[PDB]
């Protein structure tokens, strides 16, 4: 079975930097989505960052789009989330997941719908 | 009756673009569900029927609870709709053994994204790019910007919930 | 909406006896067809008994044939399972189902065509 698990968070003042990584395992798809999930303090769980692993053609949210870089090594291994630039309103907690997409499709956010696997969550608190 | 271009087709059919076959002037799995809504399965081998309607297509395991009327859900809503006076029978067997690939079975679709419910027998084969947001899209896919077609994926370890079937719905007209 | 709530399990030893309930809220029990279900630890829900809507037919697997019995109880609107003469073998989760559809005689034993179920009562059989 798939396992997505995430490393890295914490607490970090406003302004800093704080990287991700989300080790993924098991899947053997051709064609699938890795993204980034924010769970906000009071809301639900929205995308902010997603790519697709035979290009890498990545899409971003507005709120995080100049900040936030989601990036895969070669192996397909681990998928890194960088963040700069850091507010007090990327607080909240940050899932991985990932799920099949067709073939020559962009991937979707801030949907969670499409991706069937996810990770532990992690803790990121911006004060 | 030539059911067995239905049954034993090699590819059958998306469940968002499902197949209709009709059969007219005419006259089994290991483990299956079968069953029939309006009529006993006993008395459909003595009924007559003008035209007899087989419809075709492939979910998962835990979404042939849908194929059934007054049923929500992703299939039932976006791709495959009855009616609440459906009389027929819904067949659906496991096909695991030729759906599933290791590196995953991109033949099936079904329809994730969809601005309303659809009507019974209403099939919807259309790929305009869906706006979940207040900004227009454009043809354009992106952040609230969907391609409303998602793949399965069908890989051979999958649990029993999550294999393919093939669904076959007989409707009668007479 | 129609809803289902099995009880009646409990522990008993082998040779023993169990009656399990099913009521049916919301709904006629005369216009559903009632199916049992058992779940043993690490496999799946496995069908046992069929009990056809209308006075029809009804179907047991050959591991409880004999000893198993499905009634009807219109007045109550429940529908029960009388298991004698259990087994270790026949422990695990038992849920019951509920559709308005005809099964056919060897189309009704998957779960994955139920579209209504209960929640499970536990039946556990100690050996000897």
């Amino acid at each position: 079975q798939v396992q997505l698990v995430e490393s890295g968070g914490g607490l970090v003042q406003p302004g800093g930097s704080l990287r991700l990584s989300c080790a993924i395992s098991g899947i053997t798809l051709d064609y699938y989505a890795v993204g980034w999930f924010l769970q906000a303090p009071g809301k639900e769980r929205e995308g902010i960052s997603c790519m697709r692993n035979w290009d890498g053609r990545t899409v971003y949210a507005p709120s995080v789009k100049g900040r936030f870089t989601i990036s895969s090594d070669n192996a397909k291994k681990m998928v890194y989330l960088e963040m700069d630039n850091l507010k007090s309103e990327d607080t909240g907690v940050y899932y991985c997941a990932a799920g099949p997409l067709p073939p020559g499709i962009s991937c979707r956010i801030p949907t969670p719908l499409g991706y069937d696997d996810w990770g532990q969550g992690t803790q990121v608190t911006v004060s | 009756c030539p059911f067995d271009e239905v049954f034993d087709a090699t590819r059958f059919a998306s469940v968002y673009a499902w197949n209709r076959k009709r059969i007219s002037n005419c006259v089994l799995a290991p483990f299956f569900t079968f069953k029939c809504y309006g009529v006993s399965p006993t008395k459909l081998n003595d009924l007559s029927f003008t035209n007899v309607y087989a419809d075709s297509f492939v979910i998962r395991g835990d979404e042939v609870r849908q194929i059934a009327p007054g049923q929500t859900g992703n299939i039932a809503d976006y791709n495959y709709k009855l009616p609440d006076d459906f009389t027929g029978c819904v067949i659906a067997w496991n096909s695991n053994k030729l759906d599933s690939k290791v590196s995953g079975n991109y033949n099936y679709l079904y329809r994730l994204f969809r601005k309303s419910n659809l009507k019974p027998f209403e099939r919807d084969i259309s790929t305009e790019i869906y706006q979940a947001g207040n900004k227009p899209c454009n043809g354009v896919a992106g952040f609230n910007c969907y391609f409303p077609l998602q793949s399965y994926g069908f890989r051979p370890t999958y649990g029993v919930g999550h294999q393919p079937y093939r669904v076959v719905v007989l409707s009668f007209e007479l | 909406q129609v809803q289902l709530v099995e009880t009646g399990g409990d522990l008993v030893q082998s040779g023993g006896s169990l009656r399990l309930a099913c009521v049916l809220s919301g709904v006629t029990l005369d216009s559903y067809s009632i199916g049992w279900f058992r779940q043993a630890p690490g496999k799946e829900r496995e069908g046992i008994s069929y009990s056809e809507k209308s006075s029809g037919p009804t179907y047991y697997v050959d591991s409880v044939k004999g000893r198993f019995t499905v009634s009807r109880d219109n007045a109550k609107n429940t529908a029960y399972l009388q298991m004698n003469s259990l087994k270790p073998e026949d422990s695990g989760i038992y849920y019951c189902a509920a559709d308005e559809a005809y099964y056919h005689e060897k189309g009704w034993q998957s779960p994955l065509g139920w579209p209504y179920w209960g929640q499970g009562t536990q039946v556990t059989v100690s050996s000897t």
